[PDB]
């Protein structure tokens, strides 16, 4: 869900439900949704090891 | 009741009332139509909350309790309150009951 | 919620009230599907941030609303609040797996009583039985959980028990504990020992669990009036009373406590009050003064208004039978119900009993003699012996002639009773001083084992209505098949145990959701699950 | 503005106080809003979004059902429509009325929209006058560093 | 029908018509030859799609339903709509049926 | 309706066949079987009634196996989550024989 | 198929949803288990039955 290549599900309520079920807490899953032009915005966690 | 009201014992509507054999009751009640308010233009004063029925239909069985399953003088009711009886004082007192079922009549 | 008006439509009054903000959203307690490391991951446990303390639940309710009020909350800004987890069984299954939780049932189970594989096949067969005859629900309601009426009908019963035993090997009246405690006490004479054991072992097992509390309780004084085992285990705590209470003895003790708050019983008046007995002249079937019949007494001359009849262990075994065993046996499929007594007696005493011919013997067989009330001659629409027949139960004339006791004893309605209480002194502090535990129960209820909607003989819900009291008892097929059931909820009610807050809510109950899912999800035996489930009822 | 309605609806509104630039949640300061300061900002917002609507604009509003046809069969155009898109809720037409047929209202509608609505960052706020340029070929500027800056973008 | 057509109740071809009974239908139909169009030069107006038979052969059993397996007044049909019966209102209403089979006469 | 009417004829068929061969009779129809357990629970030897009683109890153990592997969620295009997950819940496929 | 001859159904269906669900489960899950491919659907000649 970071990239947009793929034709979505034709039921919007089906598409936007599956999306934010996956995207919900992913490390990768974008903080706020994809803009047309811009950068996909992967969250950065407060610390690492 | 509906139709022509009475409560036990009367008859129109809830076929029968007090003083009526389970039959004519059972048969009677079985006997009626779908309608509402037949033979009557008014409701029970209490309302129809009380149609004075099961009270007659229950007291009917007490009237049927006399000769069924036994002639009356015959060996009924079998186990022979007292579906299976209870025990009172060890005697030496002479009266009063020591159990829910002191006794039941076999008749 | 406050109970409202008649108890009959109280559930119908619920589904319709709760259809917009019920079906739409997602209930918070879905953590049952989660494993661990699913609960601990940042994702989709987004409710993780509200799992903080062992002994409390943090959930989002409405802000300003005093709980026992209204049909539906006038939803304002949502607030966030705690309620004390009562038993340790309430901790979520993700943090206490079924597979753990059942491993310490095997721990407690060793050395102690074990229901035979026979008694389990018979008791389980009853709950799993579609064809269970409806007469047994009526008789149970006709006996109305009284000892006087039981010994009155005692021979009618053993003909019902045995006939059912001969048709289908199962125990009959197991849905009622009182009956089973009477079936062993009085009926021990006439019953084949194969089916007497099933009752003898079923009753012996409730006590084996009852003493398990005493092993794990140390000695000590009374605290806030309660004993030590009541401050330890839930089945001893008397604040909680079983879902089905045939008398007022339960409320007698709980009415008087420093914990008791106010039983809110919906009837004419919020405050309850007692009725000593009932008769044809006393009975008013549809009434709302807020009154309860106290009459289970075996002795018609000795009645009671204030003083309770039974001992304390009376109520304890019903708490242990209904909550510990039935959940173990049914696996969550069964439902409480109320009774329309006006409609019950009406077909209870409507009967054709043949007048005997002079000098003629009592007919044994309904197949041959017309003088036997179960012969096709005497079978009438609407009558009672048609009901003995639909159920293939063999009963002779005199036994069903003893039914006439129903004039001397009866019940007007079933009384759906919501009562709260505080955390016990011994578990009460300033933060938790204002915590209420709202637990409801039916007054004269019946436990409906297997749903039988599939048959058009009895109109849907004639003598009984679903009213699930606790989430332990809500049939997915009992509630869904109630006469007017919103079609939007057909699936949502498959997963979710719909209980009207008039009867109490998940988070505010003593037995919360993880205990329910444990019962049905556990793969252990019936004995092992019984102890594992028994051990979840200790207090935190 | 929303505070100014003032939202009737319950007291829990959307965030609008929090951003993201790359990673790094950025939390704006929510403190005071003054009548006059919000008025002018609302006044010029409302004013300009009106002038961006013309006769030819109606020809474009015809295309909303056509957009949502692309909502769903392209991965782009799917992304374009934000999940919270009024346009999506706006579909949940020529009207004849062509004045002699030689005006070209499409073209004129673009120009009109592009002027007033296109330039809203600029009128609501102060437009850029500088753009980062680094001769040494360092391609970013860390926070706290000195950014070599050159005239208008 | 074939041969000389009638539909219930008539007789030539599909031996009989409705109400013929256990014997003469069964016996009759058993009784016919291989041929086609005997006693007749024309087909059924409807066609032979309808020969008005099972309708008579079904209504025959309704006529045979009266005295078989029981004298009529005797203990038949055994289980005694209502292969095994159904229950109506708890009474207190007094009429109407709520179980598919309210009753089957025992006769 | 037609079953409860003819219910007596059937109990003799089921029983008679069970005695000639130990087998359940009408198993090729679930609707019958479901009626057999519902209505006929009285008159049938308990050995053969167990067959039908167990055969029906097994269908329902499979039906609730779907509810395990589904998670809550709204309706998608009018179908609920369990119908989108599993085929047997999914309406669009209807059983081969529908009276 | 309604067992109540009093109320027929023109539009509204008779049974619940789960009814037809158990038949799919029975016919598709179970019967193939018991027969092991050997069985066949058939049409009935009703007039002839």
């Amino acid at each position: 869900y970071l990239g947009r290549g793929a034709p979505p599900l034709l039921d919007n309520a089906a598409a936007v439900y599956l999306r934010n079920a996956v995207v919900a807490g992913n490390r990768l899953g974008p903080a706020q949704p994809l803009p047309v032009f811009g950068c996909a915005q992967v969250p950065r966690r407060a610390g690492m090891d | 009741m509906a139709a022509p009201q009475f409560h036990r014992p009367s008859t129109i509507t809830a076929d029968n009332v007090r003083a009526l054999g389970m039959r004519g009751l059972v048969l009677a009640t079985n006997n009626a139509q779908f309608i509402m308010d037949n033979s009557y233009p008014h409701p029970h004063g209490t309302q129809g909350a009380v149609r004075e029925f099961l009270r007659g239909q229950a007291a009917a069985l007490t009237d049927l309790g006399v000769t069924h399953a036994n002639n009356t003088f015959a060996p009924q009711p079998m186990f022979a309150a007292e579906w299976l009886r209870p025990s009172f004082g060890l005697k030496r007192t002479y009266s009063p009951f020591v159990v829910r079922d002191p006794k039941t009549p076999s008749t | 919620a406050a109970p409202a008006g008649p108890g009959a439509d109280m559930q119908q009054r619920f589904l319709n009230a709760w259809r917009q903000r019920l079906a739409h959203g997602r209930v918070r307690w879905v953590a049952e599907c989660q494993m661990t490391a699913e609960q601990f991951m940042q994702p989709d446990n987004a409710n993780l941030a509200l799992e903080l303390h062992p002994a409390f639940d943090f959930f989002a309710g409405v802000a300003d609303v005093e709980l026992p009020g209204g049909e539906v909350p006038p939803a304002g800004p949502g607030a966030i609040q705690a309620t004390w987890r009562v038993v340790n069984g309430n901790l979520p299954l993700a943090l206490c797996p079924v597979a753990f939780r059942d491993a310490r049932g095997l721990e407690l189970g060793v050395g102690r009583h074990a229901m035979a594989p026979a008694t389990i096949a018979a008791v389980r067969g009853a709950f799993e039985d579609r064809s269970y005859p409806a007469v047994f629900y009526l008789l149970q309601a006709a006996i109305h959980g009284s000892e006087h009426v039981f010994c009155a009908l005692a021979r009618l019963v053993t003909q019902c028990i045995t006939s059912y035993w001969n048709n289908t090997r199962c125990a009959a009246f197991v849905n009622d504990y009182s009956l089973v405690s009477y079936i062993v006490t009085y009926l021990g004479g006439d019953l084949p020992e194969e089916c007497m054991a099933v009752y003898r072992d079923l009753v012996a097992h409730v006590e084996a669990l009852a003493q398990l509390v005493d092993d794990f309780t140390l000695p000590g004084p009374e605290l806030g009036g309660q004993a030590q085992a009541e401050l330890n285990h839930l089945m001893r705590d008397p604040a909680l009373l079983p879902p089905l209470v045939w008398d007022c003895d339960g409320l007698m003790r709980h009415a008087a406590l420093d914990r008791h708050r106010d039983c809110r019983i919906d009837a004419g008046g919020h405050e309850p009050v007692y009725a000593a007995a009932c008769n044809v002249a006393t009975a008013d079937f549809n009434r709302n003064d807020g009154r309860l019949l106290h009459n289970t007494q075996a002795r018609a001359a000795d009645a009671a208004d204030d003083r309770p009849h039974r001992p304390a262990d009376w109520t304890v075994h019903h708490k242990i039978y209904y909550y510990v065993l039935v959940p173990a046996f049914s696996r969550g499929r069964c439902c409480t119900a109320g009774v329309r007594f006006d409609r019950v007696y009406a077909t209870l005493q409507n009967m054709v009993v043949p007048e005997i011919a002079p000098g003629e013997e009592c007919p044994s067989d309904p197949v041959t003699d017309p003088a036997h009330p179960l012969h096709p001659a005497n079978l009438v629409a609407n009558t009672v012996n048609a009901m003995f027949h639909n159920g293939r139960v063999v009963v002779d004339g005199p036994a069903m002639l003893t039914l006439q006791v129903l004039a001397h004893n009866m019940a007007e309605r079933t009384t759906a009773l919501l009562c709260s209480a505080a955390p016990d002194a011994g578990a009460n502090t300033a933060s938790t001083a204002n915590m209420r535990i709202f637990d409801g129960a039916l007054h004269a209820g019946v436990l409906l084992m297997a749903p039988q909607h599939l048959d058009h003989t009895i109109q849907n819900g004639e003598y009984f209505y679903v009213l699930p009291v606790h989430a332990l008892f809500a049939g997915a097929d009992h509630v869904a098949n109630a006469p007017n059931f919103p079609p939007a909820l057909r699936d949502l009610a498959r997963h979710v145990p719909l209980v009207p807050p008039a009867l109490g809510a998940n988070y505010f109950s003593s037995i919360r959701q993880p205990v329910v899912q444990h019962a049905r999800e556990s793969a252990a035996g019936e004995n092992a699950l019984t102890y594992a489930l028994m051990a979840g009822y200790f207090k935190m | 503005i929303r505070d100014l309605n003032p939202d009737r609806t319950p007291g829990e509104l959307p965030d609008l106080n929090v951003l993201y630039y790359n990673g790094a949640r950025l939390s704006l300061v929510a403190d005071v809003q003054q009548l006059a300061s919000v008025n002018t900002e609302l006044r010029s917002l409302v004013l300009n979004m009106v002038y961006s609507i013309t006769e030819g604009t109606t020809l474009i509003l015809t295309l909303i059902p056509r957009l949502l046809a692309l909502s769903a069969q392209d991965g782009y155009v799917n992304a374009l429509l934000q999940m919270q898109s009024v346009t999506r809720e706006a579909a949940q037409a020529p009207m004849l009325m062509q004045d002699g047929e030689r005006r070209l209202p499409l073209y004129e509608a673009l120009v009109a929209w592009l002027a007033h609505a296109g330039q809203l960052g600029d009128i609501l706020a102060l437009a850029p006058a500088v753009r980062v340029c680094t001769f040494d070929g360092a391609a970013v500027v860390q926070s706290g560093d000195m950014a070599p800056v050159i005239r208008y973008p």
